[PDB]
């Protein structure tokens, strides 16, 4: 799965976290999620 | 108290069932002992523990 966010929802991206992204834009279920893999962007910007 | 053992008997039943009701009042180390309760404040993911 790949999209673009800022630094703290990276943090937000998380099994059982809430958050503004968490709670509507995308959820991690309840189960163990492979990987999360982030680095910033910027420069793509 | 001339039937004691059957008296006991009776006692020792009353004795077994009340302690095991009254184990649900425990904590058992949990947040709180009433489960709706550490339902309702408490996300599933953490309310699992």
């Amino acid at each position: 799965d790949s999209f673009v966010i800022r630094g703290d929802e990276v943090r937000q991206i998380a099994p059982g976290q809430t958050g503004k992204i968490a709670d509507y834009n995308y959820k991690l279920p309840d189960d163990f999620t492979g990987c999360v893999i982030a680095w910033n962007s910027n420069n793509l910007d | 108290s001339a039937l004691g053992k059957l008296q006991d008997v009776v006692n020792q039943n009353a004795q077994a069932l009340n302690t095991l009701v009254k184990q649900l009042s425990s904590n058992f180390g949990a947040i709180s002992s009433v489960l709706n309760d550490i339902l309702s404040r408490l996300d599933p993911p953490e309310a699992e523990v």
